[PDB]
């Protein structure tokens, strides 16, 4: 209801309104992936346990490549994979 | 010590009144027999009442492994930005910039037990 | 934990009595006369709390030296592969295969269950020596009752721990 | 010094370097509780005689508990002394019931006692020890202050040293109705949190479906811990 | 028929509303009820039926009064009221959203500032709101979005470009998740400088002239001296980069890698065994650094995933007691922790102690009335003993302090006040159905006096014998306590207390019960009466 950006109550109608006609068949016939339209009607019940559905760890913090040699060369704890 | 503190709190609550308790409170030890047993339970070495060189700072994220961590001497992150504009900010003073790679370990195990 | 610098006049039960309220505890074996012991907890959190809380505390009038240190198997392995001085490489201690949902670490329960399994309570726990018990309702009654037992029997001399 | 309020008060009148002229737009609210009302009314009636009615008002709550009355004490536009007088009298009187039940003189404060309580100031203060602020205050607009366990003379001395520094500004006319409404909202919330203490399992939690939702994961968790102990037993075993 | 009447006569509405009104603290019923009412107005605009807008507002307001830590629904309710025409209400919705989070939530400040940029249209007031958000939720580890939003407003409104350099130098020392972007801004903005008078935008001119040996008013050839200037300032920024990179990479590798869930979820959710451990370690880390905004923020940040668990409510309160010495702060943390945590017993036990140490006893005397009125004056019959015993200790402390001592040699009458002894006796009368009978017995034998012990022996122990109740006669702790009452009495001599025990307690115990009573009574006779051990063994020998 907040982050989808198509179900937002303030800019909700504008995103659907400015989708464009796509009067080209081959414009939709180009891409063969899924759309993944998350509806506004979704609830708390689905995905009851977030860890068991396979999660991703957050990416490590990006650093400047020109100063990439000034990093500490060894970490503290032995971490695997 | 946990058994004695629990049973003495249970005893004091049922055998003593407020006129005894408020005259039992002395401030140099901040001792109070109602709450002090509740805080002194699991840690025995409890004193009731230059930070950057204690042995709680140096091994903060990781116990036993001591590293002097680099830090800025006069950091401004406690200062609001409503008060940084009033006068221009000085350059940072650094401390411990030689030791971003040095980490040192007191290995009691190997010395006192493997090699006797 | 490697507890070093012991008096050598301290037993294993008396050493279990110090290090037990920090968290549940798998084993407390100590060598015969090396003046140093070995305590192993279930949790990493409880072991770190024990090293913080019990550092330099005197057990039978000798300031104790707490630090990390491996098991008995790994110590025999390192000792024979150090007398042969070949590699002396160690092996990582086993994980809990997380996500684990019942357990709230650093928690002790000493001894029919219809528990409502809600978040604030505790559902599962490690038994004290070992197996896994469903946490009952009446933890405080059994705990408080055992400590009144421990006070009245320890004052007369039936447990020095 | 002595334990008579008037000697301490005349000391703090003489030595405090413009202890008279008041503080602009200064309002202090101290909510205090008593078991019995009839003991309270004598202290508050003598107190009302000495201090101007406009300066000090007592707002009773609606008597919703009907056992413990909750009277707000409000000092609007007080001087540097009036605050010391009212705070010393009330902070002694609400502790007179427990420790000194026999003495019974509402302006003389016996020496076994120490003054301890708390008062609220508005947040729009500028301060530019024995009185400290709080962290994590619970009323959304006001700044809870704590006074920790002092003599009567050190209480007067530290109240004057505190109200010299502080500098108030520009509240509404009926901000006191806002504090009344807000503090009653907060303690209605914690009373209605204590009324949910029996009703946790199946009272309002649809436990019939929650158990069926988190039964297999407790079961796999128990499997993982049994596997953990067997694995750790094989790790420690010399064999 | 219109949308409202049509919605009311629908069949689903009675079912969804009865499931919400039966099971309040389950979240999925609330969200089903809410999605149904919103879908029942398929165009939402300014002309939809006011009897139905009043009901959508009552639904959202009542849900958010039930589940106050739901971050996304404050944003959504405020954006709904912003659609419906009035920004004046949406300000209040965001501000109660921030206040229920005690001002330390990152998402409500970020959405409130991206809201407030459009509608506040007064520059110094909008910048006072950004300074407020900075002093509460500035040092958040993921607050790159807040600071980048703030720099966007500064670079679009201001014409001076001094405030940008000021704010950016404050970004440079904060350990953020994505600090390399806020370093690259500083690097390209130093590299985009043109002449020597603009080096005083960073620091003062005397700081440059002392620390970096550089004169702004060096007039002459100013090419090489400006290039020397840029290299020396880039070196200082490289060193401060090393310090912030170390702190960021240390926090990330140890603690922030392991937390996967940062959101409130629902009161029925369980938090993993991993993340309880890493939140306890990460709060213990944060307390060491002695930055206070970051510590309050990390406690309020850890109360999103496990607000209900209550590990944090107690750890945060003990931090306010013994590390910072702000004890009303730790009373208020537990007062707010009663509302969220489901296991209230440990917080109420600590809370009583905190209230007693503050010398605010009328608050204790009033707080005990809410427990002894929440069970409707029948706390003597409570299922869990842990509530009753914590109740009874502090009620005994108050009951001794009201009524002065009734017995001699200055002894406060403890459990044996006639108002408390009834609460004891109605629980000892249930006899096995209620747990924790032995501790009531064992806490009633500490009197050690003449008439006090005579009261206890005349009222509980003799009366359990007189009724002949089988649970206590069977149980060896009862006879151990009834011996240990008389033997530690300091009013008798040795001979009469030993003769009283062996001649008039030990005959009364029934020989059919001896297999349970003798292991508990044998430890007593072995500890205190080694001489009279053979009498006890021959009273219960296997052959009469």
């Amino acid at each position: 209801k907040v982050f989808v950006d198509a179900n937002r109550f303030d800019i909700g109608d504008l995103v659907k309104a400015s989708k464009l006609p796509q009067r080209a068949n081959e414009k939709s016939a180009h891409h063969s992936f899924k759309q993944t339209s998350r509806s506004r009607d979704e609830t708390c019940e689905s995905n009851p346990f977030p860890r068991l559905n396979n999660p991703k760890k957050l990416e490590p913090p990006k650093i400047l490549s020109q100063w990439s040699n000034t990093i500490p060369k060894t970490s503290i704890f032995y971490s695997v994979d | 010590m946990n058994d004695i503190l629990t049973d003495y709190k249970t005893f004091y609550l049922t055998h003593s009144n407020i006129v005894t308790y408020e005259s039992s409170i002395i401030d140099s030890n901040t001792f109070d027999p109602i709450l002090y047993p509740e805080l002194k339970m699991s840690n025995p070495k409890y004193d009731p009442v230059d930070w950057h060189k204690k042995t709680e700072w140096k091994e903060a994220g990781h116990i036993g492994i001591t590293t002097e961590r680099p830090q800025i001497s006069n950091s401004i992150i406690e200062c609001n930005s409503g008060t940084l504009i009033q006068k221009p900010i000085s350059l940072p003073n650094f401390r411990n910039l030689e030791k971003i790679n040095q980490v040192k370990i007191n290995d009691l195990y190997t010395e006192e037990f493997l090699k006797e | 934990v490697f507890i070093g610098g012991l008096s050598s006049l301290v037993t294993e039960d008396e050493l279990r009595a110090y290090f037990q309220p920090f968290g549940t505890i798998v084993y407390v074996k100590i060598p015969v006369g090396k003046c140093c012991g070995f305590v192993q907890y279930v949790d990493r959190l409880s072991a770190e709390a024990a090293i913080a809380g019990m550092q330099g505390f005197p057990i039978a009038n000798s300031r104790v030296r707490l630090s990390w240190g491996r098991s008995a198997k790994q110590t025999a392995l390192l000792q024979q592969a150090m007398l042969s001085n070949s590699l002396q490489v160690q092996q990582q201690q086993p994980g809990l295969q997380q996500p684990n949902y019942g357990y709230i670490p650093s928690s002790t329960c000493e001894a029919n269950v219809s528990s409502t399994m809600l978040p604030g309570c505790q559902i599962l726990n490690y038994s004290n020596p070992q197996q896994v018990i469903m946490q009952g309702s009446e933890a405080v009654v059994n705990s408080t009752n055992a400590m009144l037992n421990r006070l009245e029997q320890g004052s007369n001399g039936f447990m020095f721990a | 010094q002595s334990f008579d309020i008037w000697k301490n008060l005349d000391r703090i009148r003489s030595t405090k370097k413009n202890a008279g002229q008041f503080i602009k737009g200064s309002l202090l609210i101290l909510p205090m509780r008593t078991e019995d009302k009839q003991q309270f009314d004598e202290c508050m009636d003598e107190l009302h005689k000495y201090i101007s009615k406009d300066i000090l008002r007592c707002y009773p709550q609606k008597e919703q508990k009907d056992e413990g009355m909750l009277f707000y004490i409000v000092l609007k536009d007080f001087n540097i002394l009036d605050s010391c007088f009212v705070l010393s009298v009330l902070l002694a009187f609400q502790k007179r019931l427990w420790m000194a039940p026999s003495e019974k003189s509402y302006f003389r404060v016996p020496k076994n006692i120490n003054l301890t309580g708390s008062f609220y100031l508005p947040k729009n203060i500028e301060t530019g020890s024995s009185i400290v602020e709080v962290g994590f205050n619970v009323v959304p607009d006001f700044q809870q202050f704590q006074v920790k366990a002092c003599h009567v003379s050190k209480f007067m001395n530290e109240l004057s040293n505190f109200f010299s520094q502080v500098e108030f500004g520009k509240c509404e006319a009926n901000v006191i109705n806002y504090f009344k409404r807000e503090y009653n909202r907060t303690y209605s919330q914690i009373s209605l949190a204590l009324y949910e203490l029996p009703l946790i399992g199946d009272g309002l939690f649809d436990i019939k479906s929650y158990i069926s939702k988190t039964r297999p994961i407790i079961e796999t968790s128990k499997a993982q811990m049994i596997k953990h102990i067997s694995e750790m037993k094989a790790y420690n075993e010399i064999s | 028929m219109d949308k409202y009447t049509a919605l009311i006569h629908d069949e689903n509405f009675s079912t969804l509303t009865l499931n919400v009104s039966r099971y309040p603290k389950s979240l999925a019923y609330w969200e089903k009820l809410l999605n149904y009412i919103v879908k029942a107005s398929a165009p939402i605009c300014k002309s939809t039926e006011p009897q139905l807008l009043k009901l959508i507002r009552c639904t959202y307001s009542s849900m958010l009064n039930e589940f106050p830590y739901l971050e996304n629904y404050y944003i959504d309710f405020a954006l709904l009221e912003y659609k419906l025409g009035n920004v004046s209400m949406s300000h209040k919705i965001f501000q109660r959203g921030l206040q229920a989070f005690n001002q330390r939530s990152l998402l409500l400040w970020t959405s409130y500032l991206k809201f407030c940029n459009n509608v506040i249209s007064h520059q110094k007031q909008l910048f006072k709101k950004y300074e407020t958000a900075e002093e509460y939720v500035g040092l958040h580890f993921f607050s790159g979005e807040f600071w980048d939003l703030y720099l966007e407003q500064i670079s679009s409104r201001c014409t001076s470009s001094k405030k940008y350099w000021n704010v950016l130098r404050k970004i440079l020392e904060i350990p953020l998740h994505s600090f390399s972007k806020f370093y690259a801004l500083w690097l390209q903005r130093i590299d985009d400088i043109m002449d020597l008078k603009q080096l005083s935008q960073l620091t003062s001119k005397d700081e440059l002239l002392k620390k970096l040996k550089i004169d702004i008013n060096y007039s002459g050839r100013k090419g090489p001296y400006l290039q020397d200037a840029k290299k020396k300032l880039k070196k200082i920024t490289k060193e401060m980069y090393m310090v912030v990179q170390y702190q960021v990479l240390e926090i990330y590798s140890i603690f922030e890698s392991k937390i996967y869930i940062n959101y409130y979820t629902s009161p029925e959710t369980l938090v993993s065994s991993d993340e309880i451990e890493t939140w306890i370690k990460y709060l213990d880390y944060t307390i060491t650094l002695q930055t206070d905004s970051l510590t309050h923020l990390n406690f309020q940040r850890a109360l999103l995933p496990l607000a209900h668990y209550d590990l944090v409510w107690i750890k945060y309160s003990k931090w306010l007691i013994n590390s910072k010495n702000d004890l009303l702060g730790a009373k208020n943390v537990l007062l707010m922790g009663l509302k969220f945590s489901l296991k209230k017993t440990e917080i109420i036990k600590l809370l009583y102690s905190v209230i007693c140490k503050l010398n605010e006893y009328v608050l204790l005397r009033n707080l005990l009335e809410k427990i002894e009125s929440s069970y409707s004056d029948n706390v003597e019959n409570v299922d869990d003993f842990e509530i009753f015993w914590d109740y009874l200790q502090f009620k005994t402390f108050c009951q001794n302090s009201l009524y002065s001592s009734r017995y001699s040699d200055s002894q406060s009458n403890g459990l044996l006040n006639k108002e408390l002894f009834d609460k004891v006796w109605k629980r000892l009368s249930c006899k096995e159905k209620k747990s924790g009978q032995e501790i009531l017995l064992n806490n009633l034998v500490q009197f050690y006096s003449k008439d006090t012990v005579e009261f206890v022996e005349k009222n509980i122990f003799q009366k359990i014998i007189e009724f002949g109740w089988e649970y206590y006669l069977q149980n060896g702790m009862f006879w151990n306590c009834y011996c240990r009452l008389i033997y530690f009495d300091t009013s008798r001599s040795y001979l009469d207390k030993r003769q009283y025990i062996v001649r008039k307690i030990w005959p009364q115990i029934d020989k059919k019960f001896a297999q349970s009573v003798l292991p508990s009574l044998t430890e007593f006779c072995e500890s205190y009466f080694p001489e009279e051990m053979d009498t006890l063994e021959e009273m219960f020998t296997e052959e009469p």
